[PDB]
């Protein structure tokens, strides 16, 4: 999405890598902004600022009659004027919105509340969070068409396909908007290599059924397909992963009956495999469009089998860089389309 | 009289535009700007080419992307002068009044005398070869994107200095005596391979964006002797990893 395109690309221009960092949600574009507290590293993959209800009133809200006033302290907002302008003359009008140092001391010097939200204690299981403090606002309305571009993942091109396309996506900016954000952690006060890996899910995983698997395939068009639906089966199985149990509205059901294996009882390796497929696909960012597309197709085979070549050559990096620290984003990619194809194969051809 | 003159100067250069222009509305809007003379007299987007004389009472400008032709004198003004994306031409000289100037997307390649207590500039987007001495009182500076290359002092209270993208060869005679919360100074894609000495003696209440400078290996890796250690109690100073 060139959301993210675009506000990876005014972070680099203002504050090259600082901790002002860009907003991928295309259509979850101004859900969190100043004193929106989104975020936590709970186990993710790094770089993430799960989208949930929690905000920063949800997590820090005063509950006193000096709330009148607080609409203004808080509103303060600043709405300082930049002009972001590179080669894409032309001078993109952004607003820089930093709540300020005084009202940091003021949080730091107040306390949490007791009546929290449900959500809370779901995502804050073992997270070291960050919090928006500076975000870039829109203040025109900005629609400005955009195409593309990545790094050396250009093996899928160089291998048989050649990816000529070209990405004529023009998203709308509405004004009072929001681009990027800078996060700073208060944290709370106490108040096998995977192909190995592969291996074990691809027995647990041969296991699996057909029908079932029609509907995950389904599920995941429309869960990968769009960012929305991402997000919504991506809670559904995080829910399916931590209650353990079964609500029969789930649109997912022949999935949940395959999950649970074909007795019922769920395979937690099922669990975690769906869960390691929407970790290596999520880092497959506006990868949804395409995988959408590999349904319609039934050529899931043909792109790993591609990368398949690509991930055993590229081995090096996910054993170089150590589970906690920074990865290289391309071979995650790579090693994603790997589980991808490797488990949706050995699970699509029937048990 | 002399709103007599000035009703007539602003027919003819209102029927005697070549005929492409917003002004028949920008008419009005200086008949209502100089009968009553309203505050703020906003231009902005009716697109008027030449700015004539303005009356003697104004207080604020706001004429953004408008002109391509110089200003005339501004004489006695108030508060804001925000002349965004209008012209190349000289700034006249601000009056004591003046304490807010935003020239942002401006072509002006010689920004000239900014003398009294001129609070909050923004001059970002210009060609500006060369600055003279800003006032002691400024507070917020910008100027992002900028040709610069011999970056004078800096004031005694200057917050957030944005000066990134520019022609700037050498770190500055910094003026350290400065000691806001956290010094704003993204200082980042500039010229830099010599830093000056005093890298141990600015607070850490700083964070000096010095990537994109070509920095020689020696002083890199004393950075990274600071960084590394677990010490690091100088700036926040986010150096070019490769960024």
């Amino acid at each position: 999405s060139v959301f993210e395109e675009i506000t990876r690309i005014v972070v680099k221009e203002m504050d090259a890598g600082g901790d002002m960092i860009a907003v991928r949600s295309l259509v979850d574009a101004d859900r969190f902004r100043c004193f929106h507290l989104v975020g936590e590293k709970r186990t993710f993959f790094g770089c993430r600022h799960y989208t949930t209800g929690l905000t920063l009133m949800d997590i820090l809200d005063t509950d006193g009659d000096k709330w009148l006033d607080e609409l203004d302290s808080g509103l303060q907002g600043q709405k300082a004027e930049f002009q972001i302008l590179d080669n894409v003359h032309q001078k993109i009008k952004i607003s820089e919105n930093r709540i300020s140092q005084q009202y940091l001391a003021t949080l730091e010097n107040r306390k949490l509340k007791r009546e929290l939200p449900f959500s809370f204690r779901s995502i804050n299981t073992r997270e070291n969070l960050y919090l928006v403090t500076e975000t870039l606002e829109t203040v025109k309305e900005e629609t400005l068409k955009s195409d593309r571009q990545y790094k050396f993942w250009s093996q899928i091109s160089q291998g048989h396909l050649s990816y000529k396309h070209k990405g004529q996506r023009e998203v709308t900016i509405p004004p009072n908007r929001v681009l990027s954000y800078r996060v700073k952690q208060l944290v709370f006060p106490n108040k096998r290599n995977m192909k190995e890996k592969l291996e074990d899910m691809e027995s647990v995983l041969k296991d699996l059924t057909e029908e079932k698997r029609k509907d995950v395939l389904n599920s995941l068009a429309k869960c990968l397909g769009k960012e929305d639906i991402r997000q919504d089966l991506e809670q559904r199985v995080s829910e399916v992963l931590i209650s353990g149990e079964l609500h029969m509205e789930d649109p997912d059901k022949p999935l949940l009956s395959s999950l649970f294996n074909a007795a019922g009882v769920l395979v937690e390796a099922r669990a975690k495999a769906i869960l390691d497929f929407l970790d290596a696909l999520l880092e497959l960012s506006e990868e949804q469009q395409f995988v959408a597309e590999a349904l319609e197709k039934g050529t899931l085979p043909l792109l790993k089998d591609q990368v398949k070549s690509v991930m055993e050559q590229n081995w090096d990096e996910l054993a170089s860089s150590p589970p906690d620290m920074d990865y290289d984003p391309e071979a995650r990619i790579l090693c994603a389309l790997y589980v991808v194809v490797s488990i949706l194969l050995e699970l699509a051809e029937g048990p | 009289t002399s709103n007599e003159h000035y009703l007539r100067i602003l027919t003819e250069w209102e029927k005697n535009s070549s005929p492409g222009e917003e002004r028949g509305i920008a008419f009005n809007r200086l008949s209502q700007c100089f009968q009553n003379q309203e505050a703020v007299l906003n231009l902005s987007d009716l697109n008027l080419t030449s700015l004539p004389e303005l009356p003697k009472h104004i207080s604020a400008l706001i004429v953004e992307n408008n002109k391509l032709t110089s200003l005339p004198k501004l004489p006695a003004f108030l508060k804001e002068l925000n002349a965004d994306n209008n012209r190349l031409s000289v700034i006249p000289e601000l009056p004591e009044s003046l304490t807010t100037l935003s020239v942002r997307s401006n072509q002006l390649e010689n920004l000239p005398v900014l003398p009294n207590h001129l609070t909050s500039l923004f001059v970002e987007n210009n060609r500006l070869y060369n600055l003279p001495a800003l006032p002691e009182k400024l507070k917020f500076l910008h100027v992002y994107y900028n040709r610069l290359t011999t970056l004078p002092d800096l004031p005694d209270k200057l917050e957030i200095l944005c000066a990134q993208r520019n022609n700037l060869v050498t770190f500055p005679q910094f003026s350290d005596r400065n000691n806001i919360r956290q010094k704003e100074y993204y200082f980042h894609f500039n010229q830099i391979t010599t830093l000056p000495e005093s890298f141990s003696q600015l607070d850490s209440s700083y964070r000096i964006n010095i990537s994109g400078n070509p920095l020689s290996t020696r002083v890199l890796q004393s950075l990274q002797r600071l960084t590394s250690s677990p010490d690091y109690h100088g700036p926040q100073i986010y150096f070019s990893m490769s960024d």
